[PDB]
């Protein structure tokens, strides 16, 4: 996990990613192929995304995709067998914004399709750490870009994030950005990864932020460390 | 019809790309818009039928 077969070379103001350099990135689409959210593969049978994306078993997980405008590109359209929404998700405060998707048929890992590592509940990723977020969300606050995008951004301390968002920032949230880039419509559920001993680890899940996708305001993500115990328990019981 | 039918569509703070319907009083019909996934206002429906039955004629 966390080691791309194809090394990446480093969303508003982001840049085009190297084809297949973020193998855990999946696209969540409806029965017609309409992209509504991103997601991250944590192993061959499970995808982790945001609770607010409202995924159902009628939706599909598309893995190994780079250019959504390419009908030739080889991808994997995985059916969803069951959806596990964290019962703690607060539809009012948006806290505990995480959902797990169990695939009907396992994904066939390869050079362009693999898993991201999960952190330990006790991991501490310091403010200032340069992480990365990826997705097919809008590049300007408007249709989604065809090719997967990426952006490097810094994690922010809770104190610094609150200087802007105040008490809307809850215990299962972590902020990053306000550095010239911003997540935007279509990026939700996607990953915010940072290196842990060299392996890309899921530190956040794109959740919410500026109503205008401003690049000078903190982006908010679901804090995976505060939710990974729930993830592990869900896996073990299913 | 309820007055919430006269409010413009609200995407919200979340960043998903979910197709929803809202009633456009100026045109007299329900149209699609992109919803962020959280904190929906009431002029936001999962189907065009729901929207017309609730806001039609507003």
């Amino acid at each position: 996990c966390g080691v791309p077969a194809i090394q990446p070379v480093l969303i508003v103001n982001g840049e085009e990613a190297v084809p297949g350099s973020w193998p855990w990135q999946v696209s969540l689409q409806d029965k017609t192929g309409f992209h509504f959210c991103g997601g991250s593969l944590i192993n061959e049978n499970w995808v982790v995304t945001a609770a607010h994306c409202g995924v159902t078993t009628s939706d599909v997980v598309v893995a190994g995709e780079f250019d959504q405008g390419s009908s030739s590109e080889k991808i994997q359209k995985l059916k969803i067998a069951k959806v596990f929404k964290n019962s703690k998700y607060n539809s009012l405060t948006i806290n505990n914004d995480i959902t797990l998707l169990k695939l009907s048929t396992a994904a066939s890992f390869s050079q362009t399709v693999s898993a991201v590592c999960l952190p330990s509940a006790s991991d501490d990723f310091a403010a200032g750490t340069t992480c990365v977020t990826t997705g097919w969300g809008l590049t300007r606050y408007a249709n989604t870009p065809d090719r997967l995008q990426q952006a490097s951004l810094p994690l922010l301390s809770n104190t610094n994030c609150k200087k802007y968002w105040g008490t809307k920032i809850k215990d299962a949230m972590i902020c990053a950005g306000a550095s010239g880039v911003s997540s935007c419509m279509g990026d939700s559920g996607g990953p915010l990864v940072c290196k842990k001993n060299g392996a890309w680890t899921l530190v956040g899940i794109v959740s919410w932020g500026s109503s205008t996708c401003s690049t000078s305001t903190p982006g908010v993500y679901a804090r995976v460390t505060a939710l990974v115990n729930w993830v592990q328990q869900t896996l073990a019981a299913n | 019809r309820p007055d919430f039918c006269l409010e413009p569509p609200y995407t919200g703070p979340c960043v998903a790309r979910i197709i929803r319907y809202f009633y456009n009083a100026k045109a007299g019909l329900c149209q699609t818009f992109v919803y962020g996934g959280c904190r929906a206002k009431r002029n936001n429906f999962k189907s065009a039928e729901d929207c017309l039955r609730t806001c039609g004629g507003a």
